[PDB]
Formats: structure tokens, C-alpha cells, sequence
């Protein structure tokens, strides 16, 4: 992916065409003249006399210190935004290679799992390991389940019926499981909770207390 | 046009400054093509486009607030719509390019290119009407999925179940909504009025955006006001220089001139390119408000919202985004005698 | 050729890129100017046998009648001709409001005396001219046509001469701590000193005589223009007006002006005169400046081909060749003006590329949700842009989505973290 | 008073040049703003004392 893309570093070469620009546009603003006789000081030098070569001079100094001032204002400013991108660097460093980031679409596009840095010339490449989800299935689910006289919450799961029998799984992966009392908790009856349905909780007692 | 406008004896001393003209024009280029990745980086977060939802009952939330409305010319939410009446042009100085510019409304006019002293705006890569489908996009994936359109495919999960899960995300238990749940969608509901209420009588609501406007049409009267500024020449006319003075002797009034308005130029350009990092910055942060909190649930504290980050709802604004941040805010306390741990046998 | 000559480069990479101006704008010119038929006074200032003298030099107020300074401006009788705040060539095509004449005899060392902003005894005591003086000073020798003590001066004035004043009183002069009782003693002098002019004395004391020209401007509608031609204006074509002297370059267009019939000018924001009263009628026509400048050209890149669009950035698609004056552009330049290409975006108008009713991602942005593209034969097309593709996730209560299935997915994200480190010797 | 202290003549010739005094002065007085700004952004959290 990175060797095909023709533009995939490109964040990273923008860095050098900027600086390389600025370095040609700083040595070739020293061609002109800004009013002067010449934008050569030797020639102005050798022909005129000191007062009247200071006339010149000075409007070369005055162009030249513009120019240079400008280079210096415009590499500041691209000093401060590399400067935030490298603290946005830093920090997704210390988050995200260091550790497990709750962030979201901060170190990729999914579930983080890890991150591993590789230098790369002036700068830094993440490469996000991600846990995305595939293969959807629709279940009927249910908020609550009615047992005798009680309503049964999934502890950490969710309500999911294949059909004809409910199960509770995990949200993030179909995994599902007989619903029992060590899966589920009560908090009340079934009378509050919109959408409550009727099934069985199993005990995992009853059969060691009948025999 | 802006230092030497139509004037070749001025353009010829103007080609003696070397390219200075070229870099102010790669400057507000760069600014410009920043200015529309900052749109594209907040709101084009997500490239599935979501329909609005047709089933319009959510378990008592209403959402009516903040859905697109059909009867409307442009598909905005009443909020959006409101929001979108609260930022003004009228006291921007220029505002003079209402002249349509999109073509002229007159005879020729030929606005924005040539009417003024060189200055034109030009239009935003996306529409007002694109972001709104970007921002419609994100509520309907965020009502019918949840996060779980944010890191994948979008998992379809009823609202008062994703209710349940986000009351679990800051440790309160599903059933405290499964009971509440006509309370917990009351009290939506009248918060969403509220805050439609207070948007709608307060003027200054929307004082960040409008202060941005305000800052870029004071950088522009700027501009043109200084045109009027001979900078110590004869006059701040070069059509008066040229018809009076003979070259030798207009030249060195022409050189003031365009001295002063390059000046000028730089001077406009710099200030614009430090305006223009502040707005990436800001930018930025709603990029990541947009990531963290409209397409998850976020648990740094102040974020998104005084309170316990429940959900949050983007809205297109005049040259920005508003969060409406749901947050959990317990209320009643009672005071009660707590022990460490309970000693058993 | 326009891009390549902007970017300084002989290959142009894929984008929209703003073009600098390199086109042929300047055209005719016009001279309209106001109804007034009758030769100046000019006559009576320098072929007149009296001239009043350097402490009561005399000044006529020459307006409402036309003068050709040619006549002044070629006579070889002068000397000196010194213009200040304007050429003497031009001063025949300016009109100019309310013109000066001053006349005085001075002596040949005081010729030079007679400039803006300098320190001497007539510049200082007798004429003074301001600091900045839009006008010119015409000095010329006439030795043996003078000389004779009736030409005077004054000697001991006070402090010195506000400029553009006079003063004849003549009133002894107190030079010195006791007050002056009237009559003039030793500490007090005759401001009124006369020097005998000779008929040979030197070049130095040679009588000399001086009339200074002062012009002043912007002093509502001008009078006093010179031997210009009325010549018939022209609008809807780029043209170099000179309306009562308001020289500029420019379209003339009829505009919707009100106009009170007080006002002449009319101005915008940048104090730039951006309408005229015509003086023969009085219509309100704006000054549209030529030179339109507002043009992007969309590439594929020189590589690929070297086909292009052009846009025009708010000049509907009708108005095109109105605009950026096609009339006068190379015929290579005039394909891209109008055709069967025309497209008329809210950014403006695209010619030569076509427009597709499809829409896929922006390649190159040209605003306003439209974007073009090179696509095959081969050939630039416009579309709208897509947002993405169009998904939709039923809603249902009671009805959940579960995966059953995960991926692993390797992202990549690039920073930049630092730049080049350089240092420049400032000397 | 930084470039024309007490001058007449100086200020007058100032005048010649445009907005070239109030626009560093509006700048300067949008950082004095926003580090006012920046104290009660960091330190304002939490009103109730
Ligand atoms: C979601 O909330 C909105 C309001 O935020 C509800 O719309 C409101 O519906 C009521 C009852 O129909 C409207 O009151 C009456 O409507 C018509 C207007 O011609 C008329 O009979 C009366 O003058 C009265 O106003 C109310 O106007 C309307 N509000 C808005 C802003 O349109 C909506 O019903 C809720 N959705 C539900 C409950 O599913
Ligand atoms: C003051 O009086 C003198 C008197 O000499 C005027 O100078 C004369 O001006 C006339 C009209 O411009 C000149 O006539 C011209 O002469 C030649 C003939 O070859 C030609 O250029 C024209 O066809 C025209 O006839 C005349 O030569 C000239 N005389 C001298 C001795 O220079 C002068 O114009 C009067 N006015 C002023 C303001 O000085
Ligand atoms: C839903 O899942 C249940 C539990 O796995 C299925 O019921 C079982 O089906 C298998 C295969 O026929 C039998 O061996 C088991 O005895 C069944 N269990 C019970 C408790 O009856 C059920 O068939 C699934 N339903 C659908 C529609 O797929
Ligand atoms: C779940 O089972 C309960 C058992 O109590 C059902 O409640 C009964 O419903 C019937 C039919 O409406 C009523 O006549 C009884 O009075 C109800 N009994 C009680 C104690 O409330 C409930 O309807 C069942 N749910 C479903 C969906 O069948
Ligand atoms: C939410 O689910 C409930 C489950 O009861 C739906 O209510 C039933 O809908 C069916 C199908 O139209 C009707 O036959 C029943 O009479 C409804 N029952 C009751 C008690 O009203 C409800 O329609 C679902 N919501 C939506 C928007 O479809
Ligand atoms: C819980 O107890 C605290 C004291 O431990 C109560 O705080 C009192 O609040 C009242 C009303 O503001 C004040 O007049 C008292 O001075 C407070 N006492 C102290 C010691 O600060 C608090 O109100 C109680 N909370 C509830 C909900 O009853
Ligand atoms: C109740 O708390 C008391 C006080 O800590 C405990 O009393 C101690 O009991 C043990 C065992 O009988 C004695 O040896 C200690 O002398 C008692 N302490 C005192 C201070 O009298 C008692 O064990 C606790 N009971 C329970 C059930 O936890
Ligand atoms: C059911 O799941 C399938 C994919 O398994 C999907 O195409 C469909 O939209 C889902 N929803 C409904 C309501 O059938
Ligand atoms: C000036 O004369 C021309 C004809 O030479 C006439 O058309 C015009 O109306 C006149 N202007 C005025 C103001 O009378
Ligand atoms: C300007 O464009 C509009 C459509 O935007 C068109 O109706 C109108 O005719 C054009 N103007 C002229 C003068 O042709
Ligand atoms: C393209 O769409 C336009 C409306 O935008 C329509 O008038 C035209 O017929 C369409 N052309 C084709 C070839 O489908």
C-alpha cells in the first residue's frame, strides 16, 4: 500500500518541497534590483562615488532586510505548525504505542489494539493495529426477560433470540449463551420495563439440589 | 491590480521587487486550500450517507429538533435553521460583494474579479446544502447504530437499548433506564426545547463564529483603506502621478507608493496566515470533538459537557459546528454512613 | 503557456491553478472635455510694459477660459521654465481650477530665490511661495529692456513672509532693543530700499523678469483646460479617458448612479473614482479597470495531456468574451472563450470541459460542490461531487445487529515531527 | 509617542501613512485579551468556590 500509492508520504515530502521553495525563493530575491542602479553591490561600488553609491546601497539593504525578514516571519509561523504536529505525534505516541487508547478514530478507523512507530525522514509513521467488526447477523432482542415474577437484566451482554429460544451474548462478538442466573440480575418485576419479554432463566442449582 | 491597477509604467517598477507578489499569492492559496480541509477533515468523518430515519418513534425521544425538515427549501434542521439566521454579514464591512457574485445580477458588473481593487472570496469547496447532508448523515448513523457506525459496519441496536449501554458507560446500571425511560425521554425532550429556546432569545449566542467574521472583514476594510494612503508621495493616485509628472520624476512617487502598498499586502498576509493557524487549531478540536464524542462516548471529563457524557449531535453553523452534548447530572443527593468493608465472621 | 510562464516551470502537475495577466489590455484613448471657447489672458502677464515690483509683485485670477501653454511652453524669450508638482509637457492636456499668475521684476542673483521651500531676502521678506507648490516659475532676462530706482524691495521685514501674501506698509522697521520712535535712527532702517538699475552693471544685477504659474487642483469642477479635442466617448470597450482631466484606464459602462447634479465624481471605499460625469451630457458612466486577471486553469498535468479548462471566476458564462476582452486575445486564447463547452458553476464559468450528470469523488476542486476530472476520447469532465456512498441501516425496535466475525486491520497515519534546521548570515 | 515622541511635525507626516498605528494597536490589545482569556480558561473551571 505504501510502495504503489505514488502520494503516500506525501505530509512528509510537503516538509521538504516547503523548505527547499523557501531557501530558492530567499537566493533568488537577491537579483533584484528594488530601485537600485544594480542587484550587484560591486557595480555600484565601482561606479559611483560614496555618496552617491549610499543612495543605492541602501535601497538594496532595505530590499534584501524585507526579504529576509519575510523568510524569517514564514518560518515561524511553519515552525509553530510543525511544532503542533509534533506534539500530536508525541501524544499519540505515549497513547497509543505505550498503551490502549479508549479514544475513538484517534489511532485508526476500529477498535484499537496496538500501535507500532517507524521513523521515517522528518518524521513519524503509526502503523494502527485495529479490531473491526464483519459478518452481521439480526436478532430479535429484548431489554429485559420476565421470569416468575422478576425482571432479568444481561449482566454484561445483551437479549438475543436465533427464533425460538433466547440467548445472551456479548455485544461485540456473537457468542451466544444459556441464559442462567450467574448471567443476569434482577431489578423488579415486569411492569416497568417496556419491551419485556416472557422466557426461562435457568438456575444452575436445582439440578444438584434434586439429586 | 491592488498595488499597480492597470497601469504598465507602475508594473514594470513592480517587476524590480523581485517575486513578492507570487509568494503572497502562494501564502492566501495555501490559506485557502486549508481553510476547505478544515470542512472536509470535520464533517466528512464518515463517507456513508445515513437516510434520515422513516420510523419516526424512538421509545418517547423525539428528535424532531435536530432531523432535517422536508418542508423547508434546503433539508436543515430547525436548530440548524435558527442557527443559520444568528450569524450576519450586515455589519462586515465587506459585504459589498453582495452583488451576487456568482455570475452578476446587472448588466456586466464583473464583481469579485475586477470591480474592486483586486480583492475577491471565493467559494467554499463544499455547500452549505453538502454539509448539511454530511451533519444529516451523522445523526441518522448515530440514532440507528450508535458508535458501532464510527468502527466498522453500522450495528443497527433500538435507541432505548443504546441508551442502556451508554447509562452502563458511566457506571450506572441498565435497569435505572428501563425504568426511567419516560422520564429519561422527557427530560430529553425538554432540554432539546430549551436549548432551542435560549438559542433563539439570546442574540450573542453564537458569538464565536460571528467574532470570526468580524475579524475577517476588519482585516479587508483594512486593505482597501489603505489604497487611499500616499505614503508620502504627491498623491495616493498613480492615475494622477502619470498624468502630471513626467517617468523620471514619477518614478520615485510611483516607488513610495508601491512601497506602501506591498507593506500593506505583507502586512494583511501575515496577520491572515496567524489567523488562519489559530482557526486550524480550532479546526482540529472539533475534528476530534466530531470523532470522540458524536461518533463514541467519551470519558475524558469536561470534553463534551459539564457532567457525565452521555451522547453528543453535531449541527452545521455559518463557518463552524455546534455539539449538543447529553450528559447525566445526578441530582438529590443524600447523606448516608459509609463503612470500608464489613466484617463477617 | 500562461500557467507554465506563472509557475515558472515547463510541466505543470494536476490542479486548478490561478494565472498571473499576460495579455494585450490598452486601447484608444478619449479627451472629453467641457464647452469653453475663449483664449486666456495669458497675454497681459508677459508682453506687458508695466511689472509692479518684488514687494507689491501682482497677482490675476486667469479661470473659465482655455489656454495653451504651448505657446508659453516654446517661445525661446524665457529662461528659466522650472515646473514643481508638474511636467511642463503635460501641462497641456490637464485641466486645471482657479490658475495664479504672479508678476515681479527681481535682479539676476534672486532668480534663484524663487522656488518652494527656500530661505533668501525676497523668498523671505517679499514672495514667498509655500513649502509645496503645484504650479511653475518662468524667469527670463530683460537687461536692456528695464533699466532707474523705480523697481524697490524690503529690506527689513519683521520676521518674514507667510507665504502667499503681501506687504506694502511702510513703516519704519525696528532693529534693535530701543523702541523705534518713527523716525529712522540708528537702530532703525527704511524697509523700502530701491536699487538703481543699470544699463551695464553685470550679469549679476541684470533686471530679471519672473512670473510664477500656481495651478491649484481639486478644487471641484476645473475651468481652465488646455487646447485639448472633445473627442466622442466610446463605451463597453476598454479605453484611456480624460474627463476634465480625471486621466485613468478603463471600461466606461451607462450606469444606475443617482448622482445629485452637485456631485461630479463619485468615489468607492479605497477613494478610487470609480464613475464620471460626462461635461458634455450629463450621464453617469463607471469605470470598470480592464485587465481581468481572475482565471484559473484546470490540468490534468502536462504529463498526462496537454488539454485544459478555464475558469472564469464570477463572469457568467454569456459575458465571457465581453470580459478578459477577447477581441484583442491570440486565437488560441479565443477557443477558450466560448464553444460548445460552456459551464456555468456558482464558481463561475468553466469552458472546455464537459459537463457529465454522474458524480464520483473531487479530483480537482473547483468549488462550490463541482470538480473536474480527466476521464476517457479522453477529455476533462465537470460533475458534481459525491459525499459517499448511500447506505442505510433499517431501523427497528426490538431488532439488534450482531457480528459474528472480526478483522484485522493495519491503519497508517504520517506526521511530520521536524523540518529543516537552517541559519542565515543576515551580513 | 514610540515613533513621533511629542512632535507635531512627526505625528502630521504619520498621517500619511494609513491604519498603520491602530491595526498594531488592535493587535496588541487582542493578546492582552486573550491571555485574560487564557487565565480564566484555566483556572475559572469550577464556579462554586
Ligand atoms: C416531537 O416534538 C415536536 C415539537 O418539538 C412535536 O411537534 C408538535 O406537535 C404538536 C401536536 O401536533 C403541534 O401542536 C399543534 O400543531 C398544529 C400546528 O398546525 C396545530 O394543531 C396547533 O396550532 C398546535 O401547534 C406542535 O406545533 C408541533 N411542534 C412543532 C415545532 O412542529 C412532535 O409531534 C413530536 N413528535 C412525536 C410526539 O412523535
Ligand atoms: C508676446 O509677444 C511676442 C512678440 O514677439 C510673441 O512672440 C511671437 O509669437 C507669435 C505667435 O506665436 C510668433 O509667430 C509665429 O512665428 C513663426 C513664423 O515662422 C511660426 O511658429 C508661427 O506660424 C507664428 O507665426 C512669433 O514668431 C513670436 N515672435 C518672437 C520674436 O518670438 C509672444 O507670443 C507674445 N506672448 C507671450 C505670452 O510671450
Ligand atoms: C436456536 O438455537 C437452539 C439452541 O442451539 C436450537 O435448538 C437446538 O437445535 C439442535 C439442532 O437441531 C438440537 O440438537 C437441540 O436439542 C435444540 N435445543 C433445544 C433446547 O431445543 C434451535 O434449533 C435454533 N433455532 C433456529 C431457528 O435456528
Ligand atoms: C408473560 O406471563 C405473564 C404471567 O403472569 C402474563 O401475564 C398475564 O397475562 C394474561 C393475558 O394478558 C392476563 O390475563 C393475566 O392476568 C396476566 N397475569 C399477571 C400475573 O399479570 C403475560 O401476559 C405474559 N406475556 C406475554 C407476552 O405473553
Ligand atoms: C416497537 O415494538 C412494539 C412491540 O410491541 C411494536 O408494537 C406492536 O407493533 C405490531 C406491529 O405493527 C402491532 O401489531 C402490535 O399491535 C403493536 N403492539 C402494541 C402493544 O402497540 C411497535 O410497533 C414497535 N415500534 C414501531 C415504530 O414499529
Ligand atoms: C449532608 O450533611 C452535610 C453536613 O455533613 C450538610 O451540609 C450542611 O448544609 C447546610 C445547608 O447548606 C448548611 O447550613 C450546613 O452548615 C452544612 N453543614 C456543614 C457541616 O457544612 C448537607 O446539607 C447534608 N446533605 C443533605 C442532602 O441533607
Ligand atoms: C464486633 O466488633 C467488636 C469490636 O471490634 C468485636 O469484638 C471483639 O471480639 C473478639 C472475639 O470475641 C474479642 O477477642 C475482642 O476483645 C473484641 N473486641 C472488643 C474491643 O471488645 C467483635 O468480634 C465483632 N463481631 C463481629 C461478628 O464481627
Ligand atoms: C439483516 O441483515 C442483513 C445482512 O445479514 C442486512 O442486509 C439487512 O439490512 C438487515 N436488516 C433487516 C431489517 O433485514
Ligand atoms: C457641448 O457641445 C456639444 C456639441 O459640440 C453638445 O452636444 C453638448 O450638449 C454641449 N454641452 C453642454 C453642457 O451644453
Ligand atoms: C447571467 O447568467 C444568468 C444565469 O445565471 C443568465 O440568466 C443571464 O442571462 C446572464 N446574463 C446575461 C447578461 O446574459
Ligand atoms: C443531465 O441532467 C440534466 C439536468 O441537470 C438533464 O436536463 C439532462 O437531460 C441530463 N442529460 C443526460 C444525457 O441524461
Amino acid at each position: 500500500s505504501l510502495s504503489s500509492t505514488p502520494s503516500a508520504l506525501g505530509k512528509l515530502q510537503d516538509v521538504v518541497n516547503q523548505n527547499a521553495q523557501a531557501l530558492n525563493t530567499l537566493v533568488k530575491q537577491l537579483s533584484s534590483n528594488f530601485g537600485a542602479i544594480s542587484s550587484v553591490l560591486n557595480d555600484i561600488l565601482s561606479r559611483l562615488d560614496p555618496p552617491e553609491a549610499e543612495v543605492q546601497i541602501d535601497r538594496l539593504i532595505t530590499g534584501r532586510l524585507q526579504s529576509l525578514q519575510t523568510y524569517v516571519t514564514q518560518q515561524l509561523i511553519r515552525a509553530a505548525e510543525i511544532r503542533a504536529s509534533a506534539n500530536l505525534a508525541a501524544t499519540k505516541m505515549s497513547e497509543c504505542v505505550l498503551g490502549q487508547s479508549k479514544r475513538v478514530d484517534f489511532c485508526g478507523k476500529g477498535y484499537h489494539l496496538m500501535s507500532f512507530p517507524q521513523s521515517a525522514p522528518h518524521g513519524v509513521v503509526f502503523l494502527h493495529v485495529t479490531y473491526v467488526p464483519a459478518q452481521e447477523k439480526n436478532f430479535t432482542t429484548a431489554p429485559a426477560i420476565c421470569h416468575d415474577g422478576k425482571a432479568h437484566f444481561p449482566r454484561e451482554g445483551v437479549f438475543v433470540s436465533n427464533g425460538t429460544h433466547w440467548f445472551v451474548t456479548q455485544r461485540n462478538f456473537y457468542e451466544p449463551q444459556i441464559i442462567t442466573t450467574d448471567n443476569t440480575f434482577v431489578s423488579g418485576n415486569c411492569d416497568v420495563v417496556i419491551g419485556i419479554v416472557n422466557n426461562t432463566v435457568y438456575d444452575p442449582l436445582q439440578p444438584e439440589l434434586d439429586s | 491590480m491592488y498595488i499597480c491597477g492597470d497601469s504598465t509604467e507602475c508594473s514594470n517598477l513592480l517587476l524590480q521587487y523581485g517575486s513578492f507578489c507570487t509568494q503572497l499569492n502562494r501564502a492566501l492559496t495555501g490559506i485557502a486550500v486549508e481553510q476547505d480541509k478544515n470542512t472536509q477533515e470535520v464533517f466528512a468523518q464518515v463517507k456513508q450517507i445515513y437516510k434520515t430515519p422513516p420510523i419516526k418513534d424512538f421509545g418517547g425521544f423525539n428528535f424532531s429538533q435536530i432531523l432535517p425538515d422536508p418542508s423547508k427549501p434546503s433539508k436543515r434542521s430547525p436548530i440548524e435553521d435558527l442557527l443559520f439566521n444568528k450569524v450576519t454579514l450586515a455589519d462586515a464591512g465587506f459585504i459589498k460583494q453582495y452583488g451576487d457574485c456568482l455570475g452578476d445580477i446587472a448588466a456586466r458588473d464583473l464583481i469579485c474579479a475586477q470591480k474592486f481593487n483586486g480583492l475577491t472570496v471565493l467559494p467554499p469547496l463544499l455547500t452549505d446544502e453538502m454539509i448539511a447532508q454530511y451533519t444529516s448523515a451523522l445523526l441518522a448513523g448515530t440514532i440507528c447504530s450508535g458508535w458501532t457506525f464510527g468502527a466498522g459496519p453500522a450495528l443497527q441496536i433500538p435507541f432505548p437499548m443504546q441508551m442502556a449501554y451508554r447509562f452502563n458507560g458511566i457506571g450506572v446500571t441498565q435497569n435505572v433506564l428501563y425504568e426511567n425511560q419516560k422520564l429519561i425521554a422527557n427530560q430529553f425532550n425538554s432540554a432539546i426545547g430549551k436549548i432551542q429556546d435560549s438559542l433563539s432569545s439570546t442574540p450573542s449566542a453564537l458569538g464565536k463564529l460571528q467574532d470570526v467574521v468580524n475579524q475577517n472583514a476588519q482585516a479587508l476594510n483594512t486593505l482597501v483603506k489603505q489604497l487611499s494612503s500616499n505614503f508620502g508621495a504627491i498623491s495616493s493616485v498613480l492615475n494622477d502621478i502619470l498624468s502630471r509628472l513626467d517617468p523620471p520624476e514619477a518614478e520615485v512617487q510611483i516607488d513610495r507608493l508601491i512601497t506602501g502598498r506591498l507593506q500593506s499586502l505583507q502586512t494583511y498576509v501575515t496577520q491572515q496566515l496567524i489567523r488562519a493557524a489559530e482557526i486550524r487549531a480550532s479546526a482540529n478540536l472539533a475534528a476530534t470533538k466530531m470523532s470522540e464524542c458524536v461518533l463514541g462516548q467519551s470519558k475524558r471529563v469536561d470534553f463534551c459537557g459539564k457532567g457525565y457524557h452521555l451522547m453528543s449531535f453535531p449541527q452545521s453553523a455559518p463557518h463552524g459546528v455546534v455539539f449538543l452534548h447529553v450528559t447525566y447530572v445526578p441530582a438529590q443527593e443524600k447523606n448516608f454512613t459509609t463503612a470500608p468493608a464489613i466484617c463477617h465472621d | 503557456s500562461e500557467t507554465k510562464c506563472t509557475l515558472k516551470s515547463f510541466t505543470v502537475e494536476k490542479g486548478i491553478y490561478q494565472t498571473s495577466n499576460f495579455r494585450v489590455q490598452p486601447t484608444e484613448s478619449i479627451v472629453r472635455f467641457p464647452n469653453i471657447t475663449n483664449l486666456c489672458p495669458f497675454g497681459e502677464v508677459f508682453n506687458a510694459t508695466r511689472f509692479a515690483s518684488v514687494y507689491a509683485w501682482n497677482r490675476k485670477r486667469i479661470s473659465n477660459c482655455v489656454a495653451d501653454y504651448s505657446v508659453l511652453y516654446n517661445s525661446a524669450s524665457f529662461s528659466t521654465f522650472k515646473c514643481y508638482g508638474v511636467s511642463p509637457t503635460k501641462l497641456n492636456d490637464l485641466c486645471f481650477t482657479n490658475v495664479y499668475a504672479d508678476s515681479f521684476v527681481i535682479r539676476g542673483d534672486e532668480v534663484r530665490q524663487i522656488a518652494p521651500g527656500q530661505t533668501g531676502k525676497i523668498a523671505d521678506y517679499n514672495y514667498k511661495l509655500p513649502d509645496d507648490f503645484t504650479g511653475c516659475v518662468i524667469a527670463w532676462n530683460s537687461n536692456n529692456l528695464d533699466s532707474n530706482y523705480n523697481y524697490l524691495y524690503r529690506l527689513f521685514r519683521k520676521s518674514n513672509l507667510k507665504p502667499f501674501e503681501r506687504d506694502i506698509s511702510t513703516e519704519i522697521y525696528q532693529a534693535g532693543s530701543t523702541p523705534c520712535n518713527g523716525v529712522e535712527g540708528f537702530n532703525c532702517y527704511f524697509p523700502l530700499q530701491s536699487y538703481g538699475f543699470q544699463p551695464t552693471n553685470g550679469v549679476g544685477y541684470q533686471p530679471y523678469r519672473v512670473v510664477v504659474l500656481s495651478f491649484e487642483l481639486l478644487h471641484a469642477p476645473a475651468t481652465v483646460c488646455g487646447p485639448k479635442k472633445s473627442t466622442n466617448l466610446v463605451k463597453n470597450k476598454c479605453v484611456n479617458f480624460n474627463f476634465n482631466g480625471l486621466t485613468g484606464t478603463g471600461v466606461l459602462t451607462e450606469s444606475n448612479k443617482k448622482f445629485l447634479p452637485f456631485q461630479q465624481f463619485g468615489r468607492d471605499i479605497a477613494d478610487t473614482t470609480d464613475a464620471v460625469r460626462d461635461p458634455q451630457t450629463l450621464e453617469i458612466l463607471d469605470i470598470t479597470p480592464c485587465s481581468f486577471g481572475g482565471v484559473s486553469v484546470i490540468t490534468p498535468g502536462t504529463n498526462t495531456s496537454n488539454q485544459v479548462a478555464v475558469l472564469y471566476q464570477d463572469v457568467n458564462c454569456t459575458e465571457v468574451p465581453v470580459a478578459i476582452h477577447a477581441d484583442q486575445l491570440t486565437p488560441t486564447w479565443r477557443v477558450y472563450s466560448t464553444g460548445s463547452n460552456v459551464f456555468q458553476t456558482r464558481a463561475g464559468c468553466l469552458i472546455g470541459a464537459e459537463h457529465v450528470n454522474n458524480s464520483y469523488e473531487c479530483d480537482i476542486p473547483i468549488g462550490a460542490g463541482i470538480c473536474a476530472s480527466y476521464q476517457t476520447s479522453q477529455s476533462i469532465i465537470a460533475y458534481t461531487m459525491s459525499l459517499g456512498a448511500e447506505n442505510s441501516c433499517a431501523y427497528s425496535n426490538n431488532s439488534i445487529a450482531i457480528p459474528t466475525n472480526f478483522t484485522i486491520s493495519v491503519t497508517t497515519e504520517i506526521l511530520p515531527v521536524s523540518m529543516t534546521k537552517t541559519s542565515v548570515d543576515c551580513t
